[PDB]
């Protein structure tokens, strides 16, 4: 028997996702058409012997979260429960606080997945490596650039036994090119160190990386499993576009019916395109590489869509060019309008990928990044929105370049 | 009665158009500007004009000799091997203007207006002195040199290059009537006439000033080219309104050459002049743009305030705003954005230009 614990965040963790996280929680944001933790629930339900999927977070249970829970329980034939913490307890404090609900039924192991990662999720390879070695902590790690590794949690390991000897969460110097993927496999024995950490706080909030991983490294309890699959961290609102690109590439092997094909009565399609069946796309439109369309989306004639996410209810009128953008829920773009962003991907292999701070700014200047329209944003006709963030329920009247429209 | 026209001498403004064809030979509302000047000139009744050219301009020779045949008036060709400026042209063709003691027009090339030639002649005969200038109103006195006018005579007192004093509203309009004694004063050297020769005969007070009523623009500048194209389509709307093309997807004052093609389902907005042989495709919005001849604008593009050069190929979903002048044979790739891009001829653009800069 196996279990899966998906550590979704809370409303404070979604503030960096801010113009999209104003209407729906950041875990329920659709990357490549389905919500971002439905990829985790998909991959965990594919593992044989998986009995339960628990979601630990401090979101209050509202209608989108409970509707997603019912839909996931019906779709994947598995109990998907939401354990709500009484306070933000960190990444390890929710695992220690819900230890009786996690260890109920005595599982052999339980996965611990951070909800903001986009991975190919090699849970079966990781599980079998654990079934051979049977250590308390198993980490998923991937190789990164030497400049990019200072953004992520570096893992210094011994290559013979694959045992991590050092862990630094954000080192100022290069210590390792292997970074932590946010996918873990825990033995039941792994809830025994967390307790000790909790007792050291009493002589509540446990950070799993700083208090458990960095402190127990080199003592034979934490081990690494290295993969070469796709991996990304969805932190800001524009990172979901790169995660969408990766997931649409993954759909060529995983869900080939989800990608859209060339149809004689349909639109032109380049690259990997997801179109929802409820969405009505005009045949004169062309939908370029890495485009996701949601339900009830009207796409007019002559619409160019490239590297974009169009959320549900949005309307693009005729001859509208949308590049590197996220078009919010119910937000309408008028005719001959151009919604353009500059490509900015958070990949740990690109040397001049960006350094991914909380600040969207530099020297007063807003950095050129993905154009994000919030929900119910009205873009007028023949108006350019370039490199801009538009907050929800905004009606614009002129062109805006490199701004944050409050 | 004769007329000298000042042309050639490489217009440094609107330089992406000037680099291919000369500045009097680029098309202003499906017609070259020198054609406009000499057609209104021949409607005045001047039997021969002289145009004075320092740049070697063989296609200007070509078109001008063909239009000698077309118009019925003679055209004389004063050829200049150094730049003589704008007074030196009067002194190089000075014996042809000393043939007959009768006052002659001197015209600048870059000016478009409604040309009041016989009223100018009536005014020059009324005031009875050496030189008559044309003046106009400009709202912006901090850009051009001002000229002081007393009422009911129109005599100059002084001529001021510099702005920012507010001694006058009136600006030089690029039209002069000069007597042969003025040309007697002009010397062979490359001096310009309005810097020195007009100042001294304004100091003696020989110079008089005649006022236009409306619609003047010098189009030596690309933004002034587009503003003068707007004003010319205004004047064309309330002078010959059946010459502008009307339609269901046509807004405002739009001039379309009969060789031009406009696709289905596209909105040609106000103040647009499409040249001969232009192919506007399906779903293109064009407002305030001047598209010169043989240029093809592909589908779903958007164009506001732009000068599209000869034999251009604007791609699909291209947005062009902020007076981006394309030169001759410029190929803009699909899904680009140009803002202020003065693009030199024979260029291929594959990157968006987000702020005004020159592409070479
Ligand atoms: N339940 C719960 N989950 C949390 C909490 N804080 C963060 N998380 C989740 O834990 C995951 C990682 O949290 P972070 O603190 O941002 O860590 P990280 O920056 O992604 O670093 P790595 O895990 O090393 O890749 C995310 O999915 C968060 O949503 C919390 O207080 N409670
Ligand atoms: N033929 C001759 N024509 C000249 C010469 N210099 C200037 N011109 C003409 O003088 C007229 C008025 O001068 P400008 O208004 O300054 O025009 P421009 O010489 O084209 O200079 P810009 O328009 O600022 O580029 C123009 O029609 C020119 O063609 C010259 O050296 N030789």
């Amino acid at each position: 028997m196996l279990k899966a614990v998906i550590l979704i965040g809370g409303p404070q963790k979604g503030t960096r996702f801010r113009p999209l996280s104003f209407e729906v929680p950041k875990p329920l944001f659709p990357v490549a058409g389905v919500p971002m933790i439905q990829h985790h629930i998909e991959a965990c339900a594919q593992v044989p012997g998986m009995q339960e999927i628990l979601l630990i977070g401090f979101y209050q249970p509202d209608e989108p979260l409970t509707q997603f829970l019912e839909a996931a329980q019906q779709e994947f034939n598995l109990p998907v429960r939401y354990l709500q913490e009484f306070a933000p307890l960190g990444t390890g404090g929710g695992l220690y606080h819900f230890r009786d609900q996690i260890l109920a039924g005595s599982p052999e192991a339980f996965f611990v997945l951070n909800a903001d990662v986009c991975s190919d999720f090699p849970l079966s390879a990781m599980l079998e490596a654990h079934r051979r070695q049977r250590h308390p902590f198993l980490l998923l790690g991937t190789t990164a650039n030497r400049t990019q590794s200072l953004n992520y949690g570096c893992i210094v390991e011994n290559p013979q036994t694959h045992e991590v000897l050092h862990y630094v969460e954000k080192p100022s110097t290069f210590i390792s090119d292997i970074i932590n993927c946010g996918i873990y496999l825990f033995s039941p024995e792994a809830l025994k160190p967390l307790r000790d950490v909790f007792q050291r706080n009493q002589q509540g909030t446990i950070r799993l990386e700083q208090d458990v991983f960095s402190a127990l490294a080199g003592q034979g309890q934490i081990y690494v499993h290295l993969t070469d699959g796709i991996w990304s961290q969805i932190k800001s609102a524009g990172s979901a576009l790169y995660a969408s690109r990766l997931y649409l590439s993954r759909y060529q092997d995983t869900h080939p019916e989800r990608l859209a094909k060339h149809t004689p009565g349909g639109p032109w399609i380049r690259g990997n395109v997801y179109i929802h069946p409820t969405a009505k796309v005009a045949p004169s439109a062309v939908l370029g590489p890495n485009v996701s369309i949601g339900k009830g989306v009207t796409v007019g004639e002559g619409v160019r869509l490239r590297e974009s996410i169009v959320l549900h209810g949005a309307t693009l009128q005729e001859h509208t060019c949308v590049l590197h953008s996220i078009v919010g829920w119910g937000s309408t773009v008028g005719r001959w309008a151009r919604v353009e962003g500059t490509p900015s991907d958070p990949n740990p292999n690109d040397p001049r990928a960006r350094m991914d701070s909380e600040s969207l700014f530099k020297d007063g200047k807003l950095l050129p990044a993905i154009t994000i329209l919030g929900c119910r944003v009205r873009i007028p006709a023949e108006v350019l929105i370039l490199n801009s963030i538009v907050l929800p329920h905004k009606e614009l009247s002129r062109s805006f370049t490199n701004q944050i429209i409050l | 009665m004769k007329a000298l026209i000042l042309v050639g001498g490489y217009g440094t403004r609107l330089r992406p158009l000037t680099l291919s064809t000369p500045k009097p030979l680029v098309d202003f509302c499906n017609k070259p500007i020198l054609l406009h000047q000499v057609e209104a000139l021949a409607a005045a009744g001047v039997d021969h004009v002289i145009l004075a050219v320092s740049y070697m301009s063989q296609v200007l020779e070509k078109e001008m000799k063909a239009q000698e045949q077309r118009l019925g008036i003679r055209i004389s060709m004063s050829h200049e091997e150094e730049p003589l400026g704008t007074a030196g042209p009067l002194a190089l063709a000075r014996d042809l203007l000393s043939e007959t003691a009768d006052p002659f027009f001197v015209l600048n090339s870059d000016v478009i207006c409604d040309f009041p030639f016989q009223a100018m002649v009536q005014f020059h005969r009324h005031h009875g002195q050496e030189g008559s200038i044309l003046v106009t109103k400009v709202e912006e006195p901090s850009k051009y040199g001002v000229v002081v006018c007393e009422a009911d005579t129109g005599r100059i007192h002084r001529f001021v290059e510099k702005p920012q004093v507010f001694v006058s509203n009136k600006i030089n309009a690029g039209m002069y009537i000069l007597s042969p004694a003025v040309l007697q004063r002009i010397q062979l050297q490359p001096t310009s006439i309005e810097k020195e020769v007009f100042p001294i005969m304004a100091k003696e007070g020989q110079l008089y000033a005649m006022e236009l009523q409306g619609f003047w623009m010098d189009i030596g500048q690309p933004k002034d080219f587009l503003t003068g194209m707007c004003l010319f389509l205004q004047s064309l709307r309330q002078k010959q309104p059946e010459r502008l093309c009307s339609g269901p997807g046509i807004v405002g004052n739009v001039l379309v050459d009969p060789s031009a093609r406009i696709g289905q389902n596209c909105s040609i907005g106000p103040n647009v002049s499409l040249g001969p042989g232009v192919v506007v495709e399906d779903g293109v919005c064009i407002r305030r743009c001047t598209v010169l001849r043989d240029a093809r604008i592909r589908s779903h593009s958007w164009l506001e305030s732009c000068i599209v050069g000869w034999r251009c190929r604007v791609g699909q979903w291209v947005r062009m705003e902020n007076v981006t002048v394309l030169g001759e044979d410029v190929i803009v790739n699909d899904e680009l954005y140009l803002n202020g891009a003065s693009v030199l001829p024979h260029k291929s653009i594959g990157e968006s230009v987000p702020e005004p800069r020159i592409i070479m």
